[PDB]
């Protein structure tokens, strides 16, 4: 009685995505995840001065430009032996900071909010799914749903300018936005001035304002509503975290800390334990067992039996792990927002003070929302901080040669999930630039040993009572935030 | 009255090209999308997804056929038989499934199309996927026409990504042309198929920096004063209104906040790297 269903292209999400799941007793049993573009980035690279490298890995993505051009500086950094002063890592944060707020407002209103929000008759709002399930059609009371889908439509609709605001702020001292010129080895380009740093606060404040009073209160109202979203799309519960946001000058602290959560036990991240493996993957490997990306290998092949996926298959001790705002909230277990503590009470009857106080609710697809709605919140109280910590005036960079010969590895965390770069010099140019990204954790196919990654695996129990409207699957997928082009590249 | 029809398709893409756009000022994009244009297939953005939104797609192309724009963003990989992008499947009426590439996406669009707009400099011009050490074969709009034989009116509107208010500019310019072509001519072109309306300018021309190259006065470093020509700067050989326009409403733009790196021309990046070494 297994129906298949398969959704190429899956839109609202960057990038290009298929997705098959099959279906049985309303359920789903089955689910490959393909990544159907592939441009090869660690090919183009090859041969270049490094220093080009954080600007050409921008185009990775142009949603989240700035985590690759951290992780790329950093690895450079690194390579180049040349130490960043408190005014320029500061102002790397306030330059990615804000990005990570336009990532998830842009995410949940522009990508996730169509599965809840029924927009109006025009394109691109339509066509969508008949039985689609909407705010409209689950509240019982027509003023009620009428109203809430209203709250929840203007919301998306005003987001468009706060996102918007948010890359202003971005090229406050980032020069512009998409990718930002004002990152290199040894710091930033523009030493921020007292007036930029009061332009910068005007506007984060504008959108601080609408993360506090619009943004959190849709998200956990829309919970309140979808009860049984927080109790699917579940996974394998094991996630990784590289550390992101250095809050002091040996990258020793971090806004939210490096760590590993895999089968209900905590540990530290270790970078010698990641491989990826290629067995559905259309790549070849020079030697079997998967590889650390410091001898990471782009041999892209098309025709190899078995793959259907350009997406490599990372694996942390063998295991799956994903990644993302639930990953980095779960291992850092930080307090819940002042709304979140009173929704939750006021709304489900929970009384939770800091993250892990979800419990088994995290793990699923309203719990991904959650997680990521309460992470800007997050950010935006660590911007307001940097905002006060930063000095007009104070030297942002540092000079620095182009080695003969070096290896530099970058560790942060994408708005999506972890990331690393990796780059290895010889002759003053680059010999291998190998980039394992965030969705890459996510939604890859399975490994050489059978093993979904954490989009097949969270696809799994996912309910389908209909079909032909089967908009749970859509609900699982975009709740990961995935990006094709960062886990291709 | 009417709204421009956009079919938006991606290619070897990176989203910028219409993550750039979402920042529109003057319109923003509300207004664009409710009043200016009908945005019927975006795969970032639109409602529906899989069959639903290609047959949308293929519904829109053939009801406005000959009266739609054909929008491009990211390059056509030509390599392998299409297969290092593929933008959707399609099932037949029998049940079988199947691949659809995008060379074979162009192939089929732009034909239907009124006009076909390049946005940004990979579907313009080749530029970051069909860099030096890229084994897809990736080749631009006007590339991919040429060796299909393919001949539809194309305007490029190049940028990495390019500025929203070109993208928009020429939009309006040419849905206004075909609204009423002896009121509205086409945009002048350069021989590269940009409009000289926001490609005609020189960056270092137009540079408030000018002054100081002129004085020999150089930055040492990126935290100093001076001209960013010894820094890398490519606004001597790159052709773009910046300058004036700036970027992100008016906050910054390239040269202030570091070095121009000829974003918008058809040698970028092999032409305009290294990026911090001086042309
Ligand atoms: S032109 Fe640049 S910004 Fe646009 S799709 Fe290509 S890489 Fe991305
Ligand atoms: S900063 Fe660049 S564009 Fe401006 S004057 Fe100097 S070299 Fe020319
Ligand atoms: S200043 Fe140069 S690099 Fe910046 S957007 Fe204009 S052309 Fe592109
Ligand atoms: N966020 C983001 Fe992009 C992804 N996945 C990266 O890295
Ligand atoms: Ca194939
Ligand atoms: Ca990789
Ligand atoms: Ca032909
Ligand atoms: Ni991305
Ligand atoms: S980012």
């Amino acid at each position: 009685g297994k129906v298949k269903i398969s959704i190429d292209p899956l839109t609202r999400v960057e990038g290009h995505l298929k997705i098959e799941v099959e279906v049985k007793d309303g359920k789903v049993v089955d689910a490959k995840c393909s990544g159907g573009m592939f441009r090869g980035f660690e090919q183009i690279l090859r041969g270049r001065d490094p220093r080009d490298s954080s600007q050409i890995v921008q185009r990775i993505c142009g949603v989240c430009p700035t985590a690759h051009c951290t992780a790329s500086v950093m690895a450079q950094d690194d390579a180049f032996g040349v130490k960043v002063t408190t005014n320029g890592r500061i102002t790397r944060n306030l330059i990615f900071g804000a990005n990570y707020l336009q990532s998830h407002i842009l995410h949940f209103y522009h990508l996730a909010a169509l599965d809840y929000v029924k927009g109006p008759d025009v394109s691109p709002f339509v066509p969508r799914y008949a039985n689609a399930d909407l705010l409209t059609d689950r509240i019982k009371d027509g003023a009620k749903a009428d109203a809430t889908n209203t709250y929840g439509l203007n919301q998306y609709l005003k987001a468009l300018e706060i996102r918007r605001i948010c890359h202003e702020m971005v090229a406050m001292f980032g020069g512009r936005m998409p990718h930002v010129q004002g990152m290199v080895v040894g710091g930033a380009t523009e030493i921020p001035t007292a007036d930029k740093v009061a332009e910068y606060a005007a506007r984060f404040k504008e959108v601080q304002k609408f993360v506090i009073e619009e943004y959190l209160p849709l998200i956990y109202t829309l919970g309140s509503v979808y009860t049984d979203l927080f109790e699917t799309g579940i996974g394998w519960k094991n996630v990784i975290a590289f550390g992101v946001f250095p809050e002091d000058d040996d990258y020793k602290t971090f806004l939210l800390k490096p760590g590993v959560y895999i089968d209900g036990k905590d540990e530290e991240f270790d970078s010698k334990l990641v491989k990826e493996y290629v067995g559905h993957s259309f790549f070849d490997h020079s030697a079997p067992g998967g590889l650390h990306y410091s001898v990471g290998e782009t041999n892209p092949n098309p025709d190899k039996p078995g793959a259907y996926s350009f997406v490599k298959a990372p694996r942390y001790k063998d295991k799956p792990c994903e990644v993302g705002p639930l990953a980095r909230m779960w291992v850092q277990n930080p307090e819940l927002s002042p709304v979140g503590q009173k929704l939750l009470k006021e709304l489900y009857g929970i009384e939770a003070k800091n993250f892990r106080d979800l419990g088994d609710k995290a793990f699923s697809i309203m719990g991904r929302h959650v997680a990521r709605a309460e992470e800007t919140w997050l950010t935006a109280v660590a911007v307001e901080k940097w905002l006060k910590q930063v000095q007009p005036g104070a030297e942002t960079y540092v000079k620095s040669e182009i080695p003969d010969a070096a290896e530099g590895t970058g560790f942060t965390e994408a708005p999506r999930g972890a990331l690393l770069h990796y780059l290895k010099i010889k002759d003053k140019k680059i010999e291998n630039y190998q980039i394992v990204s965030a969705t890459l954790w996510n939604a890859n196919p399975r490994d050489d040993m059978g093993q979904r990654g954490p989009i097949e695996e969270a696809l799994i129990g996912v309910p389908v009572p209909d079909i032909k409207n089967p908009v749970n699957v859509g609900r699982l997928v975009r709740s990961y935030d995935p990006x094709l082009g960062c886990a291709v590249h | 009255a009417k709204k421009a029809p956009v079919i938006w398709v991606q290619g070897q893409g990176c989203t910028g090209c219409s993550v750039s756009l979402l920042n529109a000022v003057h319109p923003r994009i509300k207004e664009i999308l409710l009043d200016v244009i009908s945005l019927e297939f975006h795969p970032t953005v639109m409602a529906s997804e899989g069959e639903m939104a290609l047959a949308h797609m293929y519904e829109i192309a053939e009801k406005f056929n000959g009266n739609f724009f054909l929008l491009v963003e990211g390059a056509i990989p030509t390599a392998k038989e299409g297969r290092y992008c593929i933008v959707g499947e399609t099932l037949d009426a029998k049940g079988h499934h199947h691949e659809v590439t995008m060379m074979e996406l162009i192939r089929d669009l732009a034909p239907k199309s009124l006009a076909t707009v390049a946005v940004g400099t990979c579907s313009a011009y080749g530029g970051i996927p069909a860099a030096e050490g890229n084994v897809t074969g990736s080749k631009s709009v006007r590339d991919f026409f040429a060796d299909e034989k393919i001949e539809k009116l194309l305007v490029n509107v190049p940028g990495c990504p390019p500025h929203p208010d070109w993208m928009v500019g020429t939009l309006v310019a040419a849905w206004s042309h075909v609204l009423n072509p002896t009121e509205h001519p086409l945009p002048e072109l350069d021989d590269d198929g940009r409009p000289l309306l926001f490609f005609g300018d020189n960056i270092h021309e137009n540079c408030p920096y000018l002054d100081k190259y002129d004085n020999s006065e150089f930055a040492e470093t990126f935290t100093k004063p001076g001209c960013k020509a010894e820094l890398g700067c490519k606004g001597p050989s790159t052709y773009a209104d910046c300058a004036k326009r700036r970027w992100n409403n008016g906050i910054n733009w390239c040269v202030e906040n570091a070095v121009c790196i000829g974003c918008v021309e058809p040698d970028f990046p092999d032409g305009k790297s290294p990026f911090y070494v001086a042309e």
